[PDB]
C-alpha cells in the first residue's frame, strides 16, 4: 500500500557529504516508522536512522552526530544528510517503511537501494 | 426504540500478570474506546460503559497473540472475580506488543446486548502511548465492525492513529448490537 523510491547515492572521498532522498507514494498514514537501512558486502543489513509517525528519531551509534534524518512537511519525503563520511559507511542504502496492522503486526516496505561508496587513500609501492 | 434506561455494560480491563502499566497510558486507551462507541448514533441512550481497571493472574504463555487470547478467554471462565459477568466485555492489557508488534486481538462479532455470554466478548490490547486507539479498534471488532477501505477510519486494517468510526456500515452494525434501530435517529 506504499511505494518507495530513493536517490542520492554516489562515490565521495573521506570527509565528504551526501544527501539521500526517499519519496513515498500511496497510503502515507500507514507509515509507522520511516527510515534508512544499509548493507555492505559480507555484512548484515543494519538500521542507520529512522523516524516515527510522532517524530521520534533513532540513529545507529556509529552515525549519530554525523548523519541527520528529516521528513518534509507533506510527510512524503525522507532525507538523510550524511556528513564526515568514512570508508566504513560504504554500503547500499535502502529506504524503508514499517506498517503495523492492529492484529497482524509489522510489514516491511523497501526502496530499491542506492549505492554509497566512500574512498580513502591507499598508499602503495613503486 | 430507545430503551427505558441505558444498559450498564462493564468493560473489564485486566492488567496481565507481570506487566507494568502506566496510568495516563491505560486511561487514554479506555477513554478513546468509550468515546469511539458513544460518538456513534447517540449510543449513550442505549449503553453506559463501566470501564473497570483491575488485574489477572493470567499471563500469555508466549508472544503468540492467538494463543494468548485463547488462553485469556479461557482463564475468565474460572476466574472467581468474573463469576456472574460472562455477559460483559473483557480486555487483557499489557504495556508492550505481541510477536511481530501485534498491537491487539479480539473475537470478532462477539458482543450483542441480547446474546452476550460465556466470556466470548473478549480481546487484548497494548497500552503504549505511541499506539492510540488500539483498544477502540479491538472493541469495534468485538461489536461487529469490519476493516474499512478508508485509511482515515479507526477500523482501517493498518494502524494509523485515527480514533473515530467513519464507515456507515460499521456504525450501523455496532449500534444494532447495542440495541439501536434506524427509526430511533441519533
Ligand atoms: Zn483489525
Amino acid at each position: 500500500q506504499v511505494q518507495l523510491q530513493e536517490s542520492g547515492g554516489g562515490l565521495v572521498q573521506a570527509g565528504g557529504s551526501l544527501r539521500l532522498s526517499c519519496v513515498a507514494s500511496g497510503i502515507i498514514e500507514s507509515i509507522n516508522t520511516f527510515g534508512w537501512y544499509r548493507q555492505a558486502p559480507g555484512k548484515q543489513r543494519e538500521l542507520v536512522a529512522d523516524i516515527s509517525r510522532w517524530g521520534s528519531t533513532n540513529y545507529a551509534d556509529s552515525v549519530r552526530d554525523r548523519f541527520t534524518i528529516s521528513r518534509d512537511n507533506a510527510k512524503t519525503t525522507l532525507y538523510l544528510q550524511m556528513n564526515s563520511l568514512k570508508p566504513e559507511d560504504t554500503a547500499v542504502y535502502y529506504c524503508h517503511a514499517e506498517t503495523i496492522g492492529y492484529e497482524s503486526g509489522a510489514h516491511d516496505y523497501w526502496g530499491q537501494g542506492t549505492q554509497v561508496t566512500v574512498s580513502s587513500h591507499h598508499h602503495h609501492h613503486h | 426504540a430507545v430503551p427505558s434506561e441505558p444498559k450498564t455494560v462493564y468493560v473489564i480491563c485486566l492488567r496481565e500478570n507481570g506487566s507494568t502499566i502506566y496510568p495516563n497510558e491505560v486511561s487514554a486507551q479506555m477513554q478513546d474506546a468509550a468515546n469511539s462507541v458513544y460518538a456513534v448514533h447517540g449510543l449513550k441512550r442505549y449503553v453506559n460503559f463501566h470501564f473497570v481497571l483491575y488485574t489477572t493472574e493470567y499471563s500469555c504463555p508466549s508472544g503468540d497473540a492467538k494463543e494468548g487470547l485463547e488462553g485469556f478467554t479461557a482463564s475468565l471462565k474460572s476466574n472467581p472475580k468474573a463469576e456472574g459477568y460472562d455477559d460483559q466485555i473483557y480486555f487483557l492489557i499489557r504495556w508492550g506488543t505481541w510477536d511481530n508488534k501485534i498491537l491487539g486481538m479480539s473475537w470478532f462479532n462477539s458482543y450483542n446486548v441480547n446474546t452476550a455470554s460465556d466470556f466470548e466478548a473478549s480481546g487484548m490490547s497494548t497500552t503504549q502511548l505511541m499506539y492510540p486507539g488500539v483498544m477502540a479498534h479491538e472493541l469495534g471488532h468485538i461489536l461487529g465492525a469490519e476493516h474499512t477501505d478508508n485509511s482515515k477510519d479507526l477500523m482501517y486494517a493498518t494502524f494509523t492513529g485515527y480514533l473515530s468510526h467513519l464507515s456507515e456500515k460499521n456504525m450501523d452494525i455496532i449500534a444494532k448490537n447495542l440495541g439501536w434501530e434506524a427509526a430511533d435517529g441519533d
